[PDB]
RNA sequence: ACUAUGGUUUUUAUU
RNA sequence: ACGACCAGGGCUACACACGUGCUACAAUGGCGCAUACAAAGAGAAGCGACCUCGCGAGAGCAAGCGGACCUCAUAAAGUGCGUCGUAGUCCGGAUUGGAGUCUGCAACUCGACUCCAUGAAGUCGGAAUCGCUAGUAAUCGUGGAUCAGAAUGCCACGGUG
RNA sequence: CUGCAUGGCUGUCGUCAGCUCGUGUUGUGAAAUGUUGGGUUAAGUCCCGCAACGAGCGCAACCCUUAUCCUUUGUUGCCAG
RNA sequence: AAGCUUGAGUCUCGUAGAGGGGGGUAGAAUUCCAGGUGUAGCGGUGAAAUGCGUAGAGAUCUGGAGGAAUACCGGUGGCGAAGGCGGCCCCCUGGACGAAGACUGACGCUCAGGUGCGAAAGCGUGGGGAGCAAACAGGAUUAGAUACCCUGGUAGUCCACGCCGUAAACGAUGUCGACUUGGAGGUUGUGCCCUUGAGGCGUGGCUUCCGGAGCUAACGCGUUAAGUCGACCGCCUGGGGAGUACGGCCGCAAGGUUAAAACUCAAAUGAAUUGACGGGGGCCCGCACAAGCGGUGGAGCAUGUGGUUUAAUUCGAUGCAAC
């Protein structure tokens, strides 16, 4: 995955390497993560959804 | 495009469909009979229509 | 694979101060015979330089811009089929091959000496319409002088 | 987007 | 006697083709002269120098050292000169033949060597197909064990590269 | 006579990166795991994951040897003076 | 023999949706019709040919005809006892569900025989016939080719009244009721709120995967159970044959129904572990290739296994690992 000036380097988390495919972001798998933080980001979305 | 050359064209808008290898060689031999094609589209599928079609069989 | 090195440590000719004569001595050569070609060095070029630069130290270096390569095609294979694939040559090889097979029929004929069949090979150097010419035209013979493949 | 054709092989101790 | 001494057969017999190697079909060739340089092995019925004679092999006379010293022993290719201009050829060698030279219990049979006489096929090869790394490949030289004598097999050492 | 009894040799994968085992772990169990994933290598080579951490054979260490420097012997080998 | 509301059933205003018909509403190109545009090949294959072509085969415009079929949206989303159901609107209609009140009053469950249902195929009669397509006839390729591949083509494919009830009819799980633990992601009502959130918090109806316990040989099943238990029905008792055989039934009929045995094996069956391997799914090296360059077998020599053979042509070795 790759999103905007990236490229030139370095902007950390570096997720356009070791690709390849399958079973990548594994450590964010399985409890701990989201809960309510992909809520309000999508609320906010859905805010700016508007006309 | 030499079968042409009494009809007078001078821009011309080019459509492009299909896969095949003869896709880009078609362009190059238009641009050498001296037409400004400035505007070429590609409308290769993204599949509609067909009937249907029918496919059935394996992968 | 897992060799690739490369390359070797060349000089210029300690008698003729010629980074490519130096290789002409193993053209024409037989056996590790280079003392027979060094007979044919310069001697037979007096007919060449007629058609070619001026003087001996020139006759072939003038057309060092014409006699190498600098685009090529390649065959490769996939299932069933074969592709001829258009390729760039490289750097330390685009400096070379300019006498690999520039004198290729002077080899056997029965016509005349060595120091003859040598200038009725560089005559045709820059021309290609004489003998072995599939040997020199050959990187052009699957792109631009055939489109039938493609 | 892509190569189309390989049949047959007659047996024995795990000291 | 399925034990093995003597005397002959053989294993080099050919009613089938073939595999690996060699050498040709040659002109950076072949033949004949000139010119320039080695490494490693071998030597007590030894290595055999030098010299003479015999178309020659070799025989006769006979030195020096049992070998870092004396000997096997003009390294060859490379360079130069002479030559054919591509002819079954100055190419090519199998066969049909002669006369000598050596060893050995003995060589007709089932050996080597020399100098000469006849000189075919072969014009780069079915269906196709082998191999490769740097003092290496290529190519041209040298030595040795098996021997009384006797390999294109076997094992090794230089040049040029 | 015959390795279809054996002392003892010897063929080939191959000189491949592979094969086992202590004390654990997995499964109902014979057994499997350890040695399969990740970055890497001539390689089970070196490291990280990870139910394993380690050990022996193969590999490697170890040892010889070549390209440099240093030193002992000199005719019959060598020969700058 | 009287009650109860707690299983079963009913009414208001409302709800999602490929449930089942019939009538409406539309287009595409292969096709067909006419008049134009307009041409040397068209089709297919590894490579071709049968076939179709200058008499226009091939390609295509314009307005008309016709048969199969419905992309998008459509989601690990719905409907239902299965089999089935996906252009769109309407009329008629089956099934299911919500808010708050009002009712019947055990009206419930299972089932021999009955009774009622079929995806696709086969069939009676009348329509249908674009594109494909069993049968059948040719072109390939094969010592076959009668097949896969290519060109044609009848029944079939569709419609309608019917005939025959088959299945991997599949989650191989007879039917019903009840108790037993959590998570993520879909999906549709409704109370209070003009949602003024592109909805929040209570709370009914549905719902795909994960998986604490329990079952199991292992796969699998999992509160949606193959778990823990009752109510009613039918099902096996060793393979090999075989729902085959004998008989009636019902169908025009292939079938469907209940259903063996002489003989034969004294045995078979289920699950997945380690080898062995692939004409697999992936990764890594080697003159295995690429690229370059020099050879081999035909002639004539040197020489030996196997074959021929005198009088013996000694034994042993015949795959990579003999000659």
């Amino acid at each position: 995955i790759k999103v905007r000036e990236n490229e030139p380097f370095d902007v950390a988390l570096r997720r356009f390497k070791r690709s390849c495919e399958k079973a990548g972001v594994l450590a964010e798998v399985r409890r701990r993560e989201f809960y309510e933080k992909p809520t309000t980001e999508r609320k906010r979305a859905k805010a700016s959804a508007v006309k | 495009a030499d079968a042409v050359k009494e009809y007078g064209i001078k821009n011309l808008e080019v459509m492009v469909k299909g896969p095949g290898p003869g896709r880009e060689s078609t362009i190059r031999a238009l641009n050498a009979a001296g037409f400004r094609i400035t505007n070429i589209t590609d409308v290769t599928p993204i599949p509609h229509n067909g009937c249907r079609p029918p496919k059935k069989r394996r992968v | 694979r897992r060799r690739v090195i490369g390359q070797r440590k060349i000089l210029p000719d300690p008698k003729f101060g010629s980074e490519l004569l130096a290789k002409f001595v193993n053209i024409l050569m037989v056996d590790g015979k280079k003392s027979t070609a060094e007979s044919i060095v310069y001697s037979a070029l007096e007919t060449l330089a007629q058609r070619s630069g001026k003087s001996e130290l020139e006759a072939f270096e003038v057309a060092l811009e014409n006699v190498r390569p600098t685009v090529e095609v390649k065959s490769r294979r996939v299932g069933g089929s074969t592709y001829q694939v258009p390729v760039e040559v490289r750097p330390v090889r685009r400096n070379a091959l300019a006498m690999r097979w520039i004198v290729e029929a002077a080899r056997k004929r029965g016509d005349k000496s060595m120091a003859l069949r040598l200038a009725n090979e560089l005559s045709d150097a820059a021309e290609n319409k004489g003998t072995a010419v599939k040997k020199r035209e050959d990187v052009h013979r699957m792109a631009e002088a055939n489109k039938a493949f493609a």
